[PDB]
């Protein structure tokens, strides 16, 4: 459709078919108390390994809604805003982001979630998330 | 440890940076 996807992917994304099971244990759950109360998040820490630079992976405990706009970002390192813009864009006319008024981004439920991470190359690391615990 | 991402990952939950 209206897409193109960044030329330069994060290199810790190279193998899509890895075995996520060994990812598991590195995520990490945090509460962040919102106006309307507490909520909580479960996040993976991802470390481009040649810029070294992190990004987190973010899902939301009570439903598993996980941040597309943070996939992006960490999949495609120099990525322009035009290009951010015109994929969230996609996403919203071709999936089924949720509205949430409490956070920022783009968030989308977990089948979403893993129809972009096979075209980020990314499905090891959400499927850790996913079956990541939230306790 | 890990108390040193809280602030950055409650910030980019809730502004996007």
């Amino acid at each position: 459709k209206s897409r193109s996807l960044p030329a330069e992917r994060n290199p810790l994304y190279k193998d899509d078919t890895l075995d996520h099971t060994p990812l598991i244990p590195k995520c990490r759950a945090q509460v962040i108390e919102f106006p309307d109360g507490p909520a909580t998040f479960v996040r993976l820490k991802c470390t481009n390994p040649e810029s070294k630079v992190p990004h987190f992976l973010m899902r939301m405990a009570k439903d598993s809604s996980i941040s597309a706009t943070s996939m992006f970002r960490s999949a495609f390192p120099k990525a322009t805003q035009e290009e951010e813009d015109l994929e969230m864009r996609w996403i919203r006319d071709n999936l089924n982001p949720i509205e949430d008024k409490r956070v920022a981004g783009l968030w989308v439920p977990p089948a979403d979630a893993l129809a972009l991470a096979k075209d980020y190359s990314m499905t090891p690391f959400i499927n850790a998330l996913l079956e990541a615990s939230s306790t | 440890g890990p108390l040193s991402d809280n602030e950055e990952f409650e910030n980019v939950v809730k502004n996007g940076h």
